[PDB]
RNA sequence: GAAACUGCGAAUGGCUCAUUAAAUCAGUUAUGGUUCCUUUGGUCGCUACUUGGAUAACUGUGGUAAUUCUAGAGCUAAUACAUGCCGACGGCGCUGACUCCCUUUGUGUGGGAUGCGUGCAUUUAUCAGAUCAAAACCAACCCGGUCGCGGCUUUGGUGACUCUAGAUAACCUCGGGCCGAUCGCAGCCCUCCGUGGCGGCGACGACCCAUUCGAACGUCUGCCCUAUCAACUUUCGAUGGUAGUCGCCGUGCCUACCAUGGUGACCACGGGUGACGGGGAAUCAGGGUUCGAUUCCGGAGAGGGAGCCUGAGAAACGGCUACCACAUCCAAGGAAGGCAGCAGGCGCGCAAAUUACCCACUC
């Protein structure tokens, strides 16, 4: 699955903005490719549109089904311990425990 | 500009009555928002530094509340520019003694020491009477407490006596002619008297007239006059002078013929 | 008199409601409609024409939606060529403290003027109170209405 | 942006005045809600003092009480029919405070047919008795027919409203401020205010 | 206990005097024409032994010449965000199958199966608000008594309310009003052996009254020079009326229709000011003349104009967006900016100090 990336001059991809261009958007909290440094701050600032192009500096890609075939290193690499959940119910759902 | 409200209050823009030096400092005290306006009260820092003299700067103010010593209506206050104001008692039961907040005659808080048993109860002025949902009676109080179910024969600008403990009513004074005041406002602060007359007008302000112990005539609006006895007796007691307003020549006569100030 | 509705909505006293039950009179009839008014305070009295009349006015201080408040004045008719509204004109002495001495001076005001008052003229006395904001310019509305102190309108015998 | 200052216009002298200061923010004003008739439509906007303000930009219901008889009910609003202050406001079909409308008759009709056992909007008998005669008659012992005396004998209406009653539609006054509190709401129009309106709208077109 | 999320503050303080002549400002009065974080006092009972998913710090992989630039991937919390019972419905008004008693109906009764609504806020309509002076007949009776006479009763307040409280018919905001799924100390009393609870001290939070700190709008009287400024304003709203929109609220504040007004020799309208206003300062027999950018109080403004987010409070500039004037870096694609704060520099001119030390004092 095609999940992003970055133009030329570093500007990343964004959701939504239908062209092979980049444009200058007045972006506020919540939006992705800003971070508000006041409460109810906004700025413009420049983004890059949808579409694929030979133009990008790099393509971010997530795999979604394996093959029969192992990828070196990407798919032999057995999974790490994580952190564990800390919400009751959450440890309740993850065990199959009873209400009592 | 000004897009707000302000918090700083100057030491040459301070109420006069606080009696403070010139040379020290820029600011003074700006007393916290609360239960008396900030022209009428005395923030508890100035009566615990500069009139009894517990601590030498704000600092050893702070670590003396912040211990939880001290009381005002029987209530722990921490905060050290808290509106204390007329008729409120201060205790320091650590030290062991108590204090109520009066005018002396030139118009300034007395220290006025009181006896324990004394130190139970206090007088409040009525502001206002009104009705709530379900039809129940409601007053408010000079000092802006707010009371259910009051005896129906009390109305404006009577005088009102509660225990500290449980805060409910325990007996009245009715604003009317003979009965002994004290004076709250204006050039006559800090006189006492018996009201004499009361002459009223339609719009704008009623004046009360006021007699003396000594046989003395003045007059205010009737917003500064604060009844404390019915008939000739009250029901606290008063601090040396005793409200009676002597001129600068008697005064002068005095301090020579008794040789006070170790003479 | 006979007819009121002279404007393109219909115009009645708020607070005044005419019942449609038991609605029979008969060869002949009464009012189907009660008056509303009040008294101002101040020692003033409300007049006969507002209580009998039929006119309807929001301003009015009698029959109407205003408070009488802060200050009271007086001063002389002057003109009246607006509709509801006349001007009166106030004169005064200012002191000059270089001399000894004084300087004339006048300012005019505004007011509104209901209908119970139908015999003014010009050069007749006139005592107004403050009210909230009526108009662009207006403040005040007229409470008493009188020519003592003066000369009679026409001869003596008036 | 849009402002409502007193010192943008001149004195009554005529004479003009130069600006003090900038816009300030308690000068402001923000632009009309416009209510036109269709399925609900409302938005809210936040005011000075950090209050809520609700706006509808479309309204198909509204309250409405018959103050002759005490009854009010809620009821479909059908058209508008007459406005004082412009007439664009009715062409475009715009709801306001004062404006004249008409309104659906069938919930009054409903209450007082089983409140005086008695019909109103009826035209000939195949409109009475082929179904709903059980509102009009039922078994009631000893309260039948002579101890309705206490309903019969008050409750004739106006000529004026037996007229609409036939036509399924009142004529109705919006007392409410819809673009301020968000609903349209008011009273049956009656007696004289009726005659008034009825005679305006005649003359205007008919 | 670093970091990060959440909460609060940053709208005060400090600097300057450009604009501004009934404007600002001072004394005097008013909100019965509005809003109000916090403090202080009222008020706080029409799956439930505890619900849902999802991000930051962190771990791991990157893009651009460059910034307090940020993208894709793997984990996990709540007083963040979103849901929602239990307990204490037993309300009281309206309907009225049936039933009982004096009188078949009407009219006086007492029961009564069964339905509907039923806290405070919100929008609209309606009702009641009690008091006064004097008799005589008639229907039916309160009541003392029986088949014609005596005697009466019910929120509060202002100079003044379309006030406050009360009753009736409906509405209701939802995703878009309240009625606690929260945190910390000491432990308890028992049809009681760790159970049913009830409870001591708090902390934090939220709808509504009243306070406190204010803010905003309005009343009356008060101003330097000028006629080589005598008439001025007016659907391009000028003055007023009726209905409405918008707004925290009064109001030509704005819109439609209508009227023809409003100010001036007691100086309007126009122009000037090396004009911010006041407390005040210099000189002075008595009366005066001149000055007040400047430590206290009020106003205005952050290069020039305009627009707006967040919030109880800003039309904010140590916040943001754009045009106009200046101007810094660049890999020429792009990115960043506002000392009339404290020190310090250039320019100007007769003309004005150190790029020092500290939160000990005052706050």
């Amino acid at each position: 699955r095609i999940s992003g990336g970055n133009d030329k001059q570093g500007f990343p991809m964004k959701q939504g903005v239908l062209t092979h261009g980049r444009v200058r958007l007045l972006l506020s909290k919540g939006h992705s490719c800003y971070r508000p440094r006041r409460t109810g701050e906004r700025k413009r600032k420049s983004v890059r549109g949808c579409i694929v192009d030979a133009n990008l500096s790099v393509l971010n890609l997530v795999i979604v089904k394996k093959g029969e075939k192992d990828i070196p290193g990407l798919t032999d690499t057995t999974v790490t311990r994580r952190l564990g959940p800390k919400r009751a119910s959450r440890i309740r759902k993850l065990f199959n425990l009873s209400k009592e | 500009m000004a897009r707000g409200p302000k918090k700083h209050l100057k030491r040459v823009a301070a109420p006069k009555h606080w009696m403070l030096d010139k040379l020290t400092s820029v600011f003074a005290p700006r007393p916290s928002t609360g239960p008396h306006k900030l022209r009428e009260c005395l923030p508890l820092i100035i009566f615990l530094r500069n009139k009894l003299k517990y601590a030498l700067t704000g600092d050893e103010v702070k670590k003396i509340c912040m211990q939880r010593f001290i009381k005002i209506d029987g209530k722990v206050r921490a905060d050290i520019t808290y509106p204390a104001g007329f008729m409120d008692v201060i205790s320091i039961d650590k030290t062991g003694e108590n204090f109520r907040l009066i005018y002396d005659t030139k118009g300034r808080f007395a220290v006025h020491r009181i006896t324990p048993e004394e130190a139970k109860y206090k007088l409040c002025k009525v502001r206002k009477i009104f009705v709530g949902t379900k039809g129940i009676p409601h007053l408010v109080t000079h000092d802006a407490r707010t009371i259910r179910y009051p005896d129906p024969l009390i109305k404006m600008n009577d005088t009102i006596q509660i225990d500290l403990e449980t805060g409910k009513i325990t007996d009245f004074i009715k604003f009317d002619t003979g009965n002994l005041c004290m004076v709250t406002g204006g050039a006559n602060l800090g006189r006492i008297g018996v009201i004499t007359n009361r002459e009223r007008h339609p719009g704008s302000f009623d004046v009360v007239h006021v007699k003396d112990a000594n046989g003395n005539s003045f007059a205010t609006r009737l917003s500064n006059i604060f009844v404390i006895g019915k008939g000739n007796k009250p029901w606290i007691s008063l601090p040396r002078g005793k409200g009676i307003r002597l001129t600068i020549a008697e005064e002068r006569d005095k301090r020579l013929a008794a040789k006070q100030s170790s003479g | 008199m006979a007819d009121i509705q002279t404007e393109r909505a219909y115009q009645k006293q708020p607070t005044i409601f005419q019942n449609k039950k038991r609605v029979l009179l008969g060869e002949t009839g009464k009012e189907k409609l009660p008056r509303y008014y009040k008294n101002i305070g101040l020692g003033f009295k409300t007049p006969k024409e507002a209580i009998e009349g039929t006119y309807i006015d929001k301003k009015c201080p009698f029959t109407g939606n205003v408070s009488i408040r802060g200050r009271i004045l007086s001063g002389v008719v002057t003109k009246m060529k607006m509709q509801r509204t006349i001007v009166i004109r106030r004169d005064y002495l200012h002191y000059i403290r270089k001399y000894n001495r004084f300087e004339k001076r006048h300012k005019n005001m505004s007011v509104h003027l209901s209908p119970c008052f139908r015999d003014v003229q010009i050069g007749d006395i006139v005592t107004v109170g403050e009210c909230r904001p009526l108009s662009k310019t207006v403040r005040f509305n007229v409470l008493k209405v009188t020519k003592a102190a003066g000369t009679k309108k026409q001869f003596q015998k008036f | 942006g849009i402002s409502r200052d007193n010192w943008h216009k001149r004195r009554k002298t005529g004479g003009k005045r130069k600006p003090y200061h900038k816009k300030r923010k308690y000068e402001l004003g923000r632009p009309a809600a416009n209510t036109k008739i269709g399925p609900r439509r409302i938005h809210t906007v936040g005011v000075r003092g950090g209050n809520k303000k609700y706006r509808a930009l479309r309204l198909d219901v509204g309250n409405f009480s018959w103050g002759s008889e005490c009854c009010t009910r809620k009821t479909r609003i059908i058209d508008v029919v007459y406005n004082a202050s412009n007439n664009e406001l009715v062409r475009t079909k715009t709801l306001v405070k004062n404006c004249i409308v008409l309104i659906d008759s069938t919930p009054y009709r409903q209450w007082y047919e089983s409140h005086y056992a008695l019909p109103l909007g009826r035209k000939k008998g195949a409109k009475l008795t082929p179904e709903e005669e059980e509102i009009l008659n039922k078994k009631r012992s000893k309260k039948i027919q002579k101890k309705y005396d206490e309903r019969k004998k008050n409750a004739k209406i106006s000529s004026l409203l037996e007229e609409q009653f036939q036509q399924g539609k009142l004529l109705a006054c919006i007392a409410s401020r819809p673009g301020q509190c968000g609903r349209a709401d008011g009273y049956v129009l009656e007696g004289k205010e009726l005659e008034f309106y009825l005679r305006k709208i005649k003359a205007r077109k008919g």
